[PDB]
RNA sequence: AAACUUUCAACAACGGAUCUCUUGGUUCUCGCAUCGAUGAAGAACGCAGCGAAAUGCGAUACGUAAUGUGAAUUGCAGAAUUCCGUGAAUCAUCGAAUCUUUGAACGCACAUUGCGCCCCUUGGUAUUCCAGGGGGCAUGCCUGUUUGAGCGUCAUUU
RNA sequence: CGUGGAGGUCAGUGACGAAGCCUAGACCGUAAGGUCGGGUCGAACGGCCUCUAGUGCAGAUCUUGGUGGUAGUAGCAAAUAUUCAAAUGAGAACUUUGAAGACUGAAGUGGGGAAAGGUUCCACGUCAACAGCAGUUGGACGUGGGUUAGUCGAUCCUAAGAGAUGGGGAAGCUCCGUUUCAAAGGCCUGAUUUUAUGCAGGCCACCAUCGAAAGGGAAUCCGGUUAAGAUUCCGGAACCUGG
RNA sequence: GUCGAAUUUGGGUAUAGGGGCGAAAGACUAAUCGAACCAUCUAGUAGCUGGUUCCUGCCGAAGUUUCCCUCAGGAUAGCAG
RNA sequence: AUAUUGGCGAGAGACCGAUAGCGAACAAGUACAGUGAUGGAAAGAUGAAAAGAACUUUGAAAAGAGAGUGAAAAAGUACGUGAAAUUGUUGAAAGGGAAGGGCAUUUGAUCAGACA
């Protein structure tokens, strides 16, 4: 996850299940301020979903990913 | 050939998963689970069944409500909440 | 009555070099083909369960009852018999033991215990007390864990507070005349208990 | 700690909504820090908190819709009196003592009178 | 003997009430006789165990010994007194599981509660 | 991160014990593997309907 | 099967999340029975049977 | 004569009999009337600072409120001001709440985390397209309401 | 005579050691069996007058459990086949690299999927058990990480069939039937510029739903990337659908 | 043996127990088929096979009469305690 | 007034005492078997208290060997007592195609009692 973050300026959130890909785009903005172009999806084989939020090139995902303490 | 080689072809699942007993003893044709019964109204059971009776009734769940009912009616079905005393 | 019978088991039959009582069918658990219903298989049930309409009470003719404890009664006069049992009657000043009624109003078991002392029953007071010990048996976790000896019996015409002030002295126990049990007056079928008569009681028993 | 409810009630509707907002923002937190350490036990009492702050919020509303459903007919069914289902049918005690005219004289005219027997 | 026919002689269901106690149960259970120093002073036997009271050892191996509860551990049905302990061979060292009907309350530690159980009681407290 | 194994410090384990603990449970098992292929063997092999290939 | 429907899929995740031993501190609080765990299934021994 | 076989005792093995225990069963007696469309019984999936299961619970998830008692829980870590106090606790008591996806199960389906429609509110340059949020949409029957149908039927009239 | 319980009695025995167990040690009895010694052992137990019963085992191809002889024996022999050195290690016929020698021969012993399994994939550690020899290796063991889509599938349509509704049987569980003896429905906009949709003509009568990851079907390609994912991620070049 | 057709086979589907299906063998219907499988009635019934648990003392037989759908069995009398 | 092998809450016994008593004293309708209906076990016990063996040495380790804890390791998480089949070691005796038994005494080992 973090070789993403430090590179391709991924983040990468343990999201609710009834979640869809309009309600995450809308609470990655809400929350840590930021835009979005992709949302990427995928139930964890231990019944958990993951969500790879591609931030906009004006942005730097490891610029916020420290912000809210970890890196 | 009736035994170990026909053993082999032996891969389509005749039944999967019920919904109301969990138990896969739903038959995919027939469309109905061979335990509880879904999708009948009422649940399977016979008088020949006594060990599969006991098996399913109530008291071997969790019972969210009925668990509370015996406390609730010594008290009278009460409504509104205690007052105070003191310490 | 449903134990040892909630199985399905038949016979396997013979041919398979095997006895032909009934085994479990079915597989994979390792109950599975075992003995079943017998008396001589292991869960199988009993022979000859037990039931509950077994005779359980036993009538007895009330004029043959009657016989008993009349009998039971006119032995605990004749001193030999009472010493039989045990009952150190050997300083008592004479038998049958006749007590002023007094003893009927005593109020305390303090009070109580110094009035059979003080006739001189003392001596089958302690008798109790140093006898206690547990029970040979299981039938110390059934409930019958401590046992012990019988001490004198104390008859009585009326009560006032007499039953409730000797009820806690151990081995101890009171009848009135209009009773007077026989399972109290010869206990094990032994016949001749040591009992401590009240004066009003010692007449009415006419 | 955690947050105490009787200290909360005092609080007016949009007060509690604006506390409840801080205390999510807390887990955010504490839900981040607890993967970066090997044990976070203080994550326990302020979730513990978020549900004291929902009882009493939830707890105003129901007793504001008591008062405009107040002392009169037809009152949303899950603040009626719960009882149980046989208990609901179950005619009231005043459909219950209903007497015909006729009774009710020969009630009146023949009741069970009271008596004993000495002299 | 037993009068009433609300109340148990039955062996398994007094055993099975002890073990099974909860918490607030066992409190009663733990309690320990006051000194002969306390009783003439708070006119009173017994008191649950607390966790500051100060005990003295009346039976055992360690008898005599005397110190200050440390815990109440009540699923144990043990108190543990520091003052009184055991060495491991390592050196470190371990508490001894005593029961308080075996101890004495010498030193009782009061609050409003506290001086609330005595009064119920029939004391009087200085 | 914390290295599993470091979680089982702060629980009150220790890198010692968690062998010591876990070669008796590794093993304890074995003593119901050993219980079942021993009264297994005995009642296993009867077979319901068994045709004899050949008898005479 | 390698394209799955997602209560089968959700059926596989719990039976991921019971896969693991005991944690051992379970072993050292009063009172317990309990040795090791005795549920535990294996792909190799016991087909859940979905 | 050793080996070897066999008999016996000793100590040690393999095995779990015997004895002694017992928070379980079993049978008899006494008292009581209390499941659900205000969603039961059952099911699935989840919840812990470290838990796989059993017990507890439901995105307020080993519990929230209330009330009593009055200082723990304890395997470890921890919290300590929460300790002469609106206050510890895997505590009792429980009157107020929560109650995931389901199930008689109800919008329609269901081997699918499929597919609608309606009203309120919100965003995106949108009464019509898309999204987010709240409340809805089963069948049979009963009393009433409103809108109707039929040369079934009586008047009104022009 | 012996066994499991009950009533009585011996104010019986017992942590100064009850019960049990082992004892080519002793005694009593015609016998069933009883009494004592020594050894192991640790919390209960007997004698007698009586009461009662799930009361005595050598067999039942007896039930459950445990263990023998057989026996260090039968065998661990299809699918051609291995060898040297080095490295690791406490330990190498079997692990790893190199060097040879071979084999499957593309109707494969390869490169991918369907049903089925369910984490077996991958990394690190570890070798009690498992791998019918061994093992430092493992599909094992303990801990972790890993599956990304407007275009690929499902989802949609119908097939062969299943199945509500209306009705019709049936004491009833339920059966018939699938457009059937049915008052079975919501559209296209004109009329409105009081306001939005009344009233308007006309229409259209097909009148549930389910049923295929191989049939029908809107649209995506190349290059690069991971310990393990890609027509999904990256970079670039397209396309479809609704608005 | 046959190997282009009365062929081979995947999935969907319909037929269920005195029933189904059969180019017919009483074949096949989950290692079960001259009536499947599972639970209850069921501890079905048996004039038939096997077993039936401690001692010692006193006494001690019969295989024959009559009747029975009676002949591997009972009633009856005899022997016996 | 009557009925009641379910439900709730209680008290009891000449009941069973872990192969018994319910199938289940234990995470028992549990693990497991079957396509399914259904079938369905095994499994109690250290001690008062973990005080569950620090420390030394041989061994790669498991453990061993000492010390150590305890009233006792002849209680070491294979744990109360620990029988029999069966087995290893030591000692004794015996042995020409079995072994084992009865009557009798010799020989070897043992045993009291008794006397005095």
């Amino acid at each position: 996850a973090m070789k993403k973050v430090e590179d391709g300026n991924i983040l990468v959130f343990q999201v609710s299940m009834k979640a869809n890909k309009y309600q995450i785009k809308k609470a990655v903005k809400e929350l840590y301020e930021v835009d979005v172009l992709k949302v990427n999806t995928l139930v964890r084989p231990n019944g958990t979903k993951k969500a790879y939020v591609r931030l906009t090139a004006d942005y730097d995902a490891l610029d916020i990913a420290n912000r809210i303490g970890y890196i | 050939g009736k035994g170990t080689p026909s053993f082999g072809k032996r891969h389509n699942k005749s039944h999967t998963l019920c919904n109301r007993c969990g138990r896969r003893s739903f038959h995919v044709q027939k469309k109905t689970c061979s335990s509880c019964g879904y999708p009948a109204a009422k649940t399977r059971s016979y008088n020949w069944g006594a060990k599969a009776k006991r098996r399913h009734t109530t008291g071997t769940g969790r019972m969210r409500y009925l668990k509370h009912v015996s406390r609730r009616f010594k008290n009278g079905f009460q409504t509104g909440s205690a007052s105070k005393a003191s310490a | 009555e449903k134990a040892g019978h909630q199985t399905s088991a038949e016979s396997w039959g013979t041919g398979r070099a095997v006895a032909r009582i009934p085994r479990v069918g079915g597989g994979g658990t390792g109950r599975s083909g075992q003995g079943a219903f017998g008396n001589m298989c292991r869960g199988g049930r009993m022979f000859a369960p037990t039931k509950t309409w077994r005779k359980w009470n036993v009538k007895v003719n009330h004029n043959e009852k009657r016989y008993a404890t009349a009998s039971a009664i006119a032995a605990t006069a004749v001193a030999s018999l009472v010493l039989a049992r045990g009952h150190r009657v050997e300083k008592i000043p004479e038998i049958p033991l006749v007590v002023s009624t007094d003893l009927e109003s005593i109020q305390k078991t303090k009070e109580a215990v110094a009035a059979l002392k003080a006739v001189g029953a003392h001596s089958d007071l302690l008798k109790v007390l140093k006898s206690k010990k547990l029970r040979a048996g299981k039938g110390k976790y059934r409930n019958r864990r401590w046992t012990q000896r019988r001490g004198p019996l104390v008859v009585y015409a009326e009560d006032n507070g007499i039953v409730k002030a000797l009820r806690n002295v151990p081995g101890v126990e009171t009848a009135n005349v209009a009773s007077l049990n026989l399972l109290q007056l010869a206990p094990g079928a032994h016949l001749g208990r040591f009992v401590i008569w009240t004066e009003a009681a010692f007449t009415k028993l006419d | 700690a955690g947050v105490k409810a009787y200290e909360l009630r005092t609080k007016s509707k949009e007060q509690l909504a604006s506390q409840l907002v801080d205390l999510k923002k807390e887990l955010a937190e504490l839900k981040v820090q607890k993967l970066s350490r090997p044990s976070l036990p203080k994550i326990k009492t302020v979730r513990k908190s978020i549900a004291c702050v929902l009882t009493v919020i939830n707890e105003q509303q129901r007793e504001a819709v008591r008062q405009l459903y107040k002392g009169k007919k037809y009152q949303p069914k899950d603040l009626r009196a719960k009882k149980t289902r046989a208990l609901r049918r179950a005619l009231t005690k005043f459909e219950a003592s209903q007497v015909t005219e006729k009774q009710r004289k020969k009630q009146i005219a023949f009741p069970q009178r009271k008596y004993a027997i000495k002299a | 003997a037993k009068q009433s026919l609300d109340v148990s002689s039955d062996r398994r269901k007094a055993r099975k009430a002890y073990f099974t106690a909860p918490s607030s149960q066992r409190r009663v259970l733990l309690s320990a006789p006051l000194s002969k120093e306390l009783r003439a002073q708070y006119g009173i036997k017994a008191l649950p165990i607390r966790r500051d009271d100060e005990v003295l050892v009346v039976r055992g191996s360690k008898k005599g010994q005397e110190g200050k509860i440390s815990s109440v551990y009540r699923l144990k049905f043990a108190v543990q007194v520091d003052k009184v302990t055991k060495e491991k061979v390592n050196g470190a060292s371990v508490p001894i599981n005593l029961h308080p009907s075996k101890l004495v309350i010498t030193k009782l530690h009061l609050d409003k509660d506290r001086k609330a159980l005595i009064q119920r009681k029939g004391g009087k407290l200085e | 991160t914390i290295t599993a194994a470091d979680r089982r410090m702060v629980s009150g384990v220790t890198e010692k014990q968690y062998k010591k603990g876990m070669k008796k449970m590794q093993q304890l098992e074995k003593n119901a593997i050993n219980t079942q292929i021993r009264r297994e063997i005995k009642r296993v092999n009867f077979q319901t309907h068994y045709r004899d290939e050949l008898l005479q | 099967a390698a394209q799955k429907s997602f209560r089968i899929k959700q059926k596989m995740a719990k039976a991921k999340k019971q896969n693991r031993p005991l944690p051992q501190w379970i072993r050292l609080r009063t009172n317990n029975t309990i040795r090791y765990n005795a549920k535990r299934r294996n792909w190799r021994r016991t087909k859940m049977n979905i």
